[PDB]
């Protein structure tokens, strides 16, 4: 059973790697907007948590 | 139908140009005078037909402009 | 005086409200996609470690 | 190199200047990276060098000097 579960573990590992790469790529792009919205435009006006 | 003001001009614009205040105002405006809130007659007139006047003067390649403070004036284009 | 000010106000308000509606919506869309993928990555990470 | 690949990752994951990121520059107070920003920073550090880090030992890292110390 532990061997059988380790195969599930490895599937999860590959999935996790893919998701990791995608998340990092998103952050890289979003950084530019953050540097650009330092004008005090973000604090409340743009970031409407509602 | 034919021979009808609407064929050539909007009714409100013709109504404005036919007013007794127009020649004075026109003359002045062309000369560069600014119009504020104190000269009621003129100011009110301007307010009533703003868009028609703007459209009119546009023919000349000049903008009839309204500053935030409520005063009107003429700004010519390069052409 | 009234006739002036009322106008001015109308234009101000309309531009403000529509522009914020137009921009904030997509800004939050992006933020939410990034949040979602990060959350999925963290759940995968924790489950993999355990 | 590792000691400048760390800067490559940190600057482009927090958007701060290369000059700002010194060895002792802490992420939260100097670089301003908050909870999720630091999470993404550690994820990027993992990806760059294709390694993995424990949860507690990773969260212990809260500075450029500490970042390199665990990296190198």
């Amino acid at each position: 059973e532990m061997e059988n579960v380790q195969k599930k573990l490895r599937k999860l590992e590959r999935d996790y790697y893919q998701i990791r790469e995608q998340v990092v790529s998103a952050k890289a792009g979003w950084c530019a907007v953050m540097r650009m919205v330092k004008d005090n435009g973000v604090e409340r006006r743009l970031h409407r948590r509602e | 139908s034919s021979t009808h003001i609407e064929q050539f001009m909007p009714v409100k614009l013709a109504q404005a140009l036919a007013n007794s205040l127009f020649p004075e105002l026109d003359s002045q405006l062309r000369a560069g005078r600014h119009i504020g809130i104190d000269d009621l007659d003129n100011h009110a007139f301007l307010m009533d037909f703003q868009e028609q006047l703007e459209e009119f003067y546009a023919r000349y390649n000049v903008e009839l402009i309204r500053a935030p403070e409520g005063f009107f004036y003429l700004r010519p284009r390069s052409t | 005086a009234i006739r002036v000010t009322q106008s001015d106000r109308d234009l101000f308000k309309h531009l403000i409200t529509e522009a914020t509606s137009y921009v904030s919506a997509d800004y939050m869309r992006h933020a939410n996609e990034r949040r979602t993928h990060l959350d999925e990555a963290l759940a995968l990470r924790g489950e993999l470690f355990g | 190199t590792i000691e400048e690949r760390v800067k490559k990752i940190i600057g482009e994951q927090l958007g701060v200047k290369q000059e700002e990121v010194t060895n002792n520059a802490s992420f939260v107070e100097d670089l301003g990276a908050d909870s999720l920003d630091t999470v993404e920073l550690v994820m990027a550090l993992e990806e760059e060098f294709d390694t993995e880090i424990p949860d507690e030992e990773a969260e212990k890292i809260t500075t450029v000097q500490a970042a390199i110390d665990y990296i190198n």
